[PDB]
C-alpha cells in the first residue's frame, strides 16, 4: 500500500528535520515495555528498547498514541514511544492472551458459567492506588548527597560544602546550585485535588508549610527545562526513602566513612560543642550503612579528597555526554 | 654495636631471597610435603 | 623401627604387624601406645594401603600414606575425587621427578583398582562386624531387660 | 583522609587577632604557604 | 595489599557509572614463605 509507505517517508522527514531541535520534557516508566517489538508504530525498525527505571525524552508532537523520544544512552537515536493512553491499551493485551482474566476460572468449567465481562473486568475497578504507567519528572536529575550521619552539623556540613565548592569552580557556567531551606520531604500527589489551594482559606493545611514545599518542586522543574544541571542544598532529607517516593526521583550521592571508628574520632576533631549531639550523631549514620546500596545511584565510600572529586567528576560527564 | 648492628643481621635474616629455583609456580603444594615425599622416593630399610 | 620388626628387611611386612606397629610410634606419625582402638582404626582408613597377595605391606608404599594422612596431601574425602587426584599427583612428581621410574611411581603412588583389597577394606570389615556384633548384643539386652517386668 | 577532607572545606568558607579583621585574613594566607614545597 | 585491593574494586564500581558511555609481585623471602606456612599450619588446629 502506498499510504503506509507516504506516512513513512514523511514521518522520515520529521525526524530528520526535528534532530536539531530542542528537548520538550520527560517522561517516567515503571513497566519493562519494548517500543521495537508493536507493528502499531508508525516507523518499523527504529522503536525503543527500553527497560524499566529509564529515562525518555519526548520532543515534538505526532499523536495521542505514540511520541517521538529520546533514550539518556549514550550513542541513542531518535525512537518512538507509546502514549500513557497507548500503555493503558498493551496493558490490557498483556493479560488477555492468558486463558482467563476476570472471575470465571477455567477449572473444568465450559459452557456452564458463561460470565460476561462486568465492570470489575475492566481497568475502571483496581483504582484504590491505580499507579500512572508515566510520571512527570524533572529533565536532568538535580544533585542531592546525603550526608554520612546528619546534616546540619560541623561534621556533615564540612562534606558536602568541599563538594559544592568543586561543582561551582570545575563546572562553572553549566551548573546551577540552589539551597533547599524549607522542607522537601512532603512531595503528594495523591492525597487531594488541591490540599490548600489559598491561603485565605483558613485551613490547617492552608495556613501549614505544605503550600512552600510544595510550590519548590516546580521551582526545581523549572532549571531542569532550561538544559542546566542542578543541585538540592536539603538540610532536612537524611535518607534514600524519604526522598525515593516523590515525583522528584534525583540523583543520589553518597558520602560516607569506612568505619564507625573513624567518624566518632573525626567528630572529636571539631571541639566540645560535637560532644553533645554525638549520641545522636552515631545512631544516625549506622541507620543510613543499613540501606541497601542499590538505592544509591553513587557511592563514594574512600577517604582522600582528589579521587573523591574526580569520581563525581566523571559521573556526571556520563550524564553531559548521555544527554547530548 | 648493640642495636644498630643487631638491625642489619634482622634485616638479612629477613628478606633473604630464597635461592634461585627459577620460579617454576607449576606445582601446587610444596612447604613441607615436597621435602617429605622426597624421603618417601629415596627410603632404604636399615640391614642388619 | 620398621627394619627392626622384619630382621631380613626385604620390604614387606604382614598387615597385622602394622597396628601393632603404629601404636609404638610416637605421633603424629605414629599413634601411641595410649591410641584408642576406634582413632587407630579410622586413620588407617584414610591411610587405604592396598594388600598384596601374601598377605603383606611394602616399605616404600606404606611410607607414602602415612605421609599422606599426615600432611593432608590432596585428600579428597571420597568418590570420583580420588582419582582425579591420584593423577594430579602423579602429574606433579613426573613434573618434578623426570627421572622417577614409572614402576616406583605406581609402587608410591598405587593405581587404585576396584577389586584390591586395602587395609582400609580389612579394618572397615572388622569394625563393621563389631558394630553389628554390638549391635546384637544391645538389641538381645534391650528385649530382656524390657521382658523382666 | 577525612582530616584532609575538612581542612580544605574549613578553608573555602573562611576566605588582638580577633579585633583585626585584616589578622584574620593574614593568618589565613599565612598558613597557605607552609604547605608550599617550596 | 589493600590499596590495590581498594584501587581494583573502586574502579569497577566507578565503571558502573561508566558503562552508559563504554599484576606485579616481587619473590618473597624464605622467612616470609615459612611464615605463611607456619601461619597456615598452626590456623589448622583451629
Amino acid at each position: 500500500e502506498s499510504a503506509r509507505r507516504e506516512v513513512e517517508s514523511q514521518a522520515q522527514q520529521q525526524l530528520e528535520r526535528a534532530k536539531h531541535k530542542p528537548v520538550a520534557f520527560a517522561v517516567r516508566t515503571n513497566v519493562s515495555y519494548c517500543g521495537v517489538l508493536d507493528e502499531e508504530c508508525p516507523v518499523q525498525g527504529s522503536g525503543v528498547n527500553f527497560e524499566a527505571k529509564d529515562f525518555l525524552h519526548i520532543k515534538e508532537k505526532y499523536s495521542n498514541d505514540w511520541w517521538i523520544g529520546r533514550l539518556v544512552k549514550e550513542g541513542g537515536d531518535i525512537a518512538f514511544i507509546p502514549s500513557p493512553q497507548r500503555l493503558e491499551s498493551i496493558r490490557l493485551k498483556q493479560e488477555q492472551k492468558a486463558r482467563r482474566s476476570g472471575n470465571p476460572s477455567s477449572l473444568s468449567d465450559i459452557g456452564n458459567r458463561r460470565s460476561p465481562p462486568p465492570s470489575l473486568a475492566k481497568q475502571k475497578q483496581k483504582q484504590a492506588e491505580h499507579v500512572p504507567p508515566y510520571d512527570v519528572v524533572p529533565s536532568m536529575r538535580p544533585v542531592v548527597l546525603v550526608g554520612p550521619s546528619l546534616k546540619g552539623y560541623e561534621v556533615t556540613d564540612m562534606m558536602q560544602k568541599a563538594l559544592f565548592d568543586f561543582l561551582k569552580h570545575r563546572f562553572d557556567g553549566r551548573i546551577s546550585i540552589t539551597r533547599v531551606t524549607a522542607d522537601l520531604s512532603l512531595a503528594k500527589r495523591s492525597v487531594l485535588n488541591n490540599p490548600g489551594k489559598r491561603t485565605i482559606i483558613e485551613r490547617s493545611s492552608a495556613r501549614s508549610s505544605i503550600a512552600e514545599v510544595q510550590s519548590e518542586i516546580e521551582r526545581i522543574f523549572e532549571l531542569a527545562k532550561s538544559l542546566q544541571l542542578v543541585v538540592l542544598d536539603a538540610d532536612t532529607i537524611n535518607h534514600p526513602a524519604q526522598l525515593a517516593k516523590t515525583s522528584l526521583a534525583p540523583i543520589i550521592v553518597f558520602v560516607k566513612v569506612s568505619s564507625p571508628k573513624v567518624l566518632q574520632r573525626l567528630i572529636r576533631s571539631r571541639g566540645k560543642s560535637q560532644m553533645k549531639h554525638l549520641t545522636v550523631q552515631m545512631m544516625a549514620y549506622d541507620k543510613l550503612v543499613q540501606c541497601p546500596p542499590e538505592s544509591f545511584d553513587v557511592i563514594l565510600d574512600e577517604n582522600q579528597l582528589e579521587d573523591a572529586c574526580e569520581h563525581l567528576a566523571e559521573y556526571l560527564e556520563v550524564y553531559w555526554r548521555a544527554t547530548h | 654495636p648493640f642495636f644498630f648492628v643487631n638491625i642489619f643481621v634482622a634485616l638479612i635474616i629477613i628478606t633473604f631471597q630464597e635461592q634461585g629455583d627459577k620460579m617454576m609456580e607449576e606445582y601446587s603444594l610444596e612447604k613441607n610435603e615436597r621435602a617429605c615425599i622426597d624421603f618417601a622416593i629415596s627410603a632404604k630399610p636399615l640391614t642388619r | 623401627v620398621w627394619a627392626e620388626y622384619d630382621p631380613a628387611a626385604w620390604g614387606r611386612m604382614p598387615y597385622l604387624d602394622m597396628y601393632q606397629m603404629l601404636r609404638h610410634m610416637s605421633p603424629p606419625l605414629g599413634l601411641g601406645k595410649k591410641c584408642p582402638a576406634r582413632v587407630a582404626y579410622k586413620r588407617l582408613l584414610r591411610m587405604d594401603l592396598p594388600v598384596a597377595d601374601d598377605n603383606t605391606v611394602h616399605f616404600n608404599s606404606t611410607l607414602m600414606a602415612l605421609i599422606r594422612t599426615a600432611l593432608d596431601i590432596k585428600i579428597a574425602k571420597g568418590g570420583a575425587d580420588k582419582q582425579q587426584m591420584d593423577a594430579e599427583l602423579r602429574k606433579e612428581m613426573m613434573a618434578i621427578w623426570p627421572n622417577l621410574s614409572q614402576k616406583t611411581l605406581d609402587l608410591l603412588v598405587t593405581p587404585h583398582k576396584s577389586t584390591d583389597l586395602t587395609v582400609g577394606k580389612i579394618y572397615a570389615a572388622m569394625m563393621i562386624m563389631e558394630y553389628y556384633r554390638q549391635s546384637k548384643a544391645k538389641k538381645l539386652q534391650a528385649m530382656r531387660e524390657e521382658q523382666d517386668r | 583522609g577525612y582530616m584532609e577532607w575538612i581542612s580544605k572545606a574549613e578553608e573555602v568558607i573562611l576566605a588582638s587577632t580577633f579585633f583585626h579583621k585584616k589578622e584574620r585574613r593574614m593568618r589565613f594566607y599565612i598558613r597557605r604557604m607552609v604547605k608550599t614545597q617550596a | 595489599e589493600e590499596e590495590e585491593a581498594a584501587n581494583q574494586k573502586l574502579a569497577l564500581q566507578k565503571a558502573k557509572e561508566v558503562a552508559e558511555v563504554s599484576n606485579q609481585k616481587p619473590a618473597k623471602s624464605v622467612w616470609e614463605q615459612r611464615t605463611s606456612e607456619m601461619r597456615k599450619q598452626n590456623l589448622l588446629a583451629s
